[PDB]
């Protein structure tokens, strides 16, 4: 994933 | 919470909930996921629900969203922030805050301690005896309430 992705994924995953 | 913050939020809740109605579901979440790749479980997908979900209803709303969002930014803030409060007595940077360091920092800021006052406040601190303060033992020192 890159950071792009990482930020949206960890809105939730985080 | 600002506007400006609200608004990021807002944007970032109506990518999940796909179809406006309020809430963030399960299936929804998969959805979305899916139609961005991702490909996780309904056992990940259950787990990423019940963190957020305050109310214990089922689903994200708004409100809850909001809470986990504002946390973590703040969360993340308090952090940052006491790390360069760390730098400002660690000042070789070695990660350990020496009585030298200590004492000449307080010479640097205008302060007044004697001695022994500097070697107080580093055993204060120093919660595993090292005679140093480490970053974790800072951190109790810069959250007491
Ligand atoms: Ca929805
Ligand atoms: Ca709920
Ligand atoms: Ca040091
Ligand atoms: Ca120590």
């Amino acid at each position: 994933l890159n950071k792009y992705q990482g930020f949206i994924f960890d809105i939730v995953t985080k | 919470l600002t506007e400006e913050q609200i608004a990021e939020f807002k944007e970032a809740f109506s990518l999940f909930d796909k179809d406006g109605d309020g809430t963030i579901t399960t299936k929804e979440l998969g959805t979305v996921m899916r139609s961005l790749g991702q490909n996780p479980t309904e056992a990940e997908l259950q787990d990423m629900i019940n963190e957020v979900d305050a109310d214990g209803n089922g689903t994200i709303d708004f409100p809850e969203f909001l809470t986990m969002m504002a946390r973590k930014m703040k969360d993340t803030d308090s952090e940052e922030e006491i790390r360069e409060a760390f730098r400002v007595f660690d000042k070789d940077g070695n990660g350990y805050i020496s009585a030298a360091e200590l004492r000449h920092v307080m010479t640097n800021l205008g302060e007044k301690l004697t001695d022994e006052e500097v070697d107080e406040m580093i055993r204060e601190a120093d919660i595993d005896g090292d005679g140093q303060v480490n970053y974790e033992e800072f951190v109790q020192m810069m959250t007491a309430k």
